[PDB]
RNA sequence: AGCUUGACUGCGAGCGUGACGGCGCGAGCAGGUGCGAAAGCAGGUCAUAGUGAUCCGGUGGUUCUGAAUGGAAGGGCCAUC
RNA sequence: UUGAGCCUUGAUGUGUAGGAUAGGUGGGAGGCUUUGAAGUGUGGACGCCAGUCUGCAUGGAGCCGACCUUGAAAUACCACCCUUUAAUGUUUGAUGUUCUAACGUUGACCCGUAAUCCGGGUUGCGGACAGUGUCUGGUGGGUAGUUUGACUGGGGCGGUC
RNA sequence: GUUUAUUAAAAACACAGCACUGUGCAAACACGAAAGUGGACGUAUACGGUGUGACGCCUGCCCGGUGCCGGAAGGUUAAU
RNA sequence: UUUUGUAUAAUGGGUCAGCGACUUAUAUUCUGUAGCAAGGUUAACCGAAUAGGGGAGCCGAAGGGAAACCGAGUCUUAACUGGGCGUUAAGUUGCAGGGUAUAGACCCGAAACCCGGUGAUCUAGCCAUGGGCAGGUUGAAGGUUGGGUAACACUAACUGGAGGACCGAACCGACUAAUGUUGAAAAAUUAGCGGAUGACUUGUGGCUGGGGGUGAAAGGCCAAUCAAACCGGGAGAUAGCU
RNA sequence: AGGGUGACAGCCCCGUACACAAAAAUGCACAUGCUGUGAGCUCGAUGAGUAGGGCGGGACACGUGGUAUCCUGUCUGAAUA
RNA sequence: UAAGGUGAUAUGAACCGUUAUAACCGGCGAUUUCCGAAUGGGGAAACCCAGUGUGUUUCGACACACUAUCAUUAACUGAAUCCAUAGGUUAAUGAGGCGAACCGGGGGAACUGAAACAUCUAAGUACCCCGAGGAAAAGAAAUCAACCGAGAUUCCCCCAG
């Protein structure tokens, strides 16, 4: 599903409000992209479904750290 | 993205330099292909520790290489067992090994690669000029005697 | 026609007319003004139409308020849109 | 390639007395030369057609200072500069051309695998485009929720408030 | 041929034929938040949408309005 | 019952028996009544449990002013000869009742709107796999032979067996009339009628689902009432109407 | 207390007040063995794509209001007692 | 615990028992077909059909046991591709389904009220979905206060319509 494997970001719901303040239900989807990360320590690419925010988390922490979070979480990659 | 360059990289900097760069360039090329690393403070301390430890090794090697340059001018004259032919021409020749081994066993531990002769290998009896490279840029001179065995 | 700003500010005994919201008439009192020698007259126009409640917001004023305290924002009050 | 900042470093001056198109302010007695000048033969650019900067070749033992004029000095030379101009170095854009490495592949192939799914891998074709997320202008009876007054010799029309 | 099963079978719908118009294929279009699928194991002599309605003789004028197609200079104009 | 007015030929009731509609909770005010009285009363809770404890609170004995603030006054205005509201009526807590408020708020009753399910055993369209069309006509293309032509054209006989072709049972349909209409039947029966090798008809099973399907298009059909199915729920929707 | 008994029962029956009871399994409690968990001490360390911010929404009694505080779909992004 | 018993309609029959294996009551065991999560595969529930291993004074098929999926772990294996990794088999352990209300969370109406209606209301209600426990959730201040101080969370009464 539309879920970031790094941050957990997922669709959330809310309103479109018109000028006349009519609320209609809507969603806000995360900004997801399947992206291939080079993992040095495993001589391999890992494809993650990540939000752009999630990409910046990986720039900051390093893919090794973030994949370690995936394991501990039981989540497979 | 601040990153610290590993190998030298066009238009950015040399090894160790710190540079800002677009994330996608760092993410999809420079880092995977081993050309740079993030600018984590542990890392920049790593390299500041590196720049300084490297700086110390360069200051002290210069302190060792200068010391040997004071010692080269200290001896300032050397003899070598040299079988000299008639008229003055050496039956053989006096190479860098011959010069090096004189001064090592006469004080200063100069290896032959450090010895620097121009044209000659010295095929004449007499007193000669010899310069040396003990560091990349610090040089000195001994004078060489040729005693006829 | 001359001089002029009473087309004044604060009030108001007592009345009229309204289911109400309201609307009207009012001598007199205080301050200050115009006209008249003076008595006096003037709180718009001979009278009766010419109009839009509240909310929200704008502008000026202000011995009010001011979320720890001093301010400020915002609110009140008075004037007005 | 280019507009707007930067930096080296090079172009450029007709108050008059004159060796004559006097750049102000300073160090200021030797610079400049064979890493090759004076001189003439010509090329270019600027221009007040007075001359100025300047490539090439030729040439081969000089152009030089208080030597006097001029408010201010030697084209012997040197430093921050301005009158303006060019071009190498930089920040941000603008635009374009390529690249490959994100990403796309509903081309071929390999393995998982006696599989027209999927995944990994190879390769070809594209490629920072496409596409998607958030925001934003336009469109939008496709869908949706509603409004669309009262009086009235019935209602509606007309009229009216 | 079809149709209001149960008051209408018809002149209504369809029809072969005609025209306009979209569509270069991962087609347009359609069902689907998506994946997937129909179109089609088709490929412009094909597929969709719209109108007309065998055939014969034919189908004139109007682009101001509304709709659509094309345009880049100017004005106006969103987030930022 | 409803009405200006009903014997009214306006409504409702065949009759009897049983049931069937102004309640309840909490706020609030007034009346009656009781307690205490410038005071009255406690709530949760404690509890020795209808006692007693608990006075946190609430109402009242002070108002005026938007407020600061002043205070039996205050505000208005620079100030009132004054003017507005107040000062000179005892309240409070139970208990019964009258009203109101919030709640279904006196009972019954819509047409409908929303949500989650169940339905293609009827019927629409499609998919796969099977079955069916007595009997009688017409006689396309093609082919052979003959005549014919320079050669084709053409032409006769024969052969051949096309078609949403013709007549007509089964089968599919449903144009007219009578009957029936508390039927034999919630759509038929009788006499006639149209299609009947086709865009035909039919069995078995499958797929499409409700703002959805399907529709040679009638708003037709989707299990005997479809301009939005059925069931359950929001649900006692709402009903200024009867 | 209540019920039953051929009509209404303290004394007919079953009960009730009170007093008692478990071979076995189980609850809960103190005690204790066990495998595991670590106690107190000194010197440290102190939660970053976070707080904050722009855009769109949502939550706070508070409807964008002069609107603090919270959450965050999107773009960003600190200080370090 | 006992002098009466073999549940009911519900008799009868044939029997059991009376001082302690009649019956009756309670604790613990045994047995517990088939369907159903249903779990060897299938399926129109209570049925159809298997593989492997064991057993036959008869070693036939009949009978008995195991064999679903997923997750964690381990052993043995093992590609594209050299190592590796994916994959594959087996074993151990766990989960699955059901069911009142309360409970945390993901989604989330409309009628209705506003005497119409769209902001607003109804209401984070009805409903759908996920998950847990005897309770759940919450919880030891980057909380309040107001210059005095308080000292996590939860619940009740006030503050106050
Ligand atoms: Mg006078
Ligand atoms: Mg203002
Ligand atoms: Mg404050
Ligand atoms: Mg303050
Ligand atoms: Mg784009
Ligand atoms: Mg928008
Ligand atoms: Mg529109
Ligand atoms: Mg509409
Ligand atoms: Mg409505
Ligand atoms: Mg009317
Ligand atoms: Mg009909
Ligand atoms: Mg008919
Ligand atoms: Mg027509
Ligand atoms: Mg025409
Ligand atoms: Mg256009
Ligand atoms: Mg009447
Ligand atoms: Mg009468
Ligand atoms: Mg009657
Ligand atoms: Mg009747
Ligand atoms: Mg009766
Ligand atoms: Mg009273
Ligand atoms: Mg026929
Ligand atoms: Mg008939
Ligand atoms: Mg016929
Ligand atoms: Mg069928
Ligand atoms: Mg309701
Ligand atoms: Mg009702
Ligand atoms: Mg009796
Ligand atoms: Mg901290
Ligand atoms: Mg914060
Ligand atoms: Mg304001
Ligand atoms: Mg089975
Ligand atoms: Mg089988
Ligand atoms: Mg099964
Ligand atoms: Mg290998
Ligand atoms: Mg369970
Ligand atoms: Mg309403
Ligand atoms: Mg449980
Ligand atoms: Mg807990
Ligand atoms: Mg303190």
């Amino acid at each position: 599903s539309r879920v970031c494997q790094v941050t957990g970001k997922r669709p959330v719901t809310g309103n479109n409000r018109s000028h006349a303040l009519n609320a209609t239900k809507r969603r806000f989807l995360p900004n997801l992209h399947s992206h291939r990360f080079w993992v040095e320590s495993e001589k391999r690419f890992v494809t993650l479904r990540v939000s752009a925010k999630g990409m910046r988390v990986i720039d900051k922490k390093g893919i090794d750290t973030v994949l370690a979070e995936l394991r501990a979480r039981g989540e497979k990659y | 993205m601040q990153v610290i360059l590993l190998d030298k990289v066009a238009n950015l900097g040399s090894l160790g330099d710190q540079v800002n760069v677009k994330a996608g360039y760092a993410r999809n090329f420079l880092v995977p292909q081993g050309k740079a690393v993030p600018a984590t403070k542990k890392n920049i301390e790593f390299f500041e520790a590196r720049r300084a430890e490297l700086e110390a090794k360069l200051a002290e090697v210069l302190a060792a290489a200068n010391a040997r340059a004071e010692k080269i001018n200290a001896l300032e004259t050397v003899t070598i067992a040299s079988k000299a032919g008639d008229e003055g021409k050496l039956f053989g020749s006096i190479g860098t090994r011959d010069i090096a081994d004189a001064v090592t066993a006469a004080g200063v531990e100069v290896a032959k690669s450090e010895v620097r002769l121009p044209n000659g290998v010295l095929r004449t009896t007499g007193e000669h000029e010899v310069s040396f490279q003990v560091h990349s840029e610090v040089f000195a001179k001994v004078i060489v005697n040729v005693v006829a065995e």
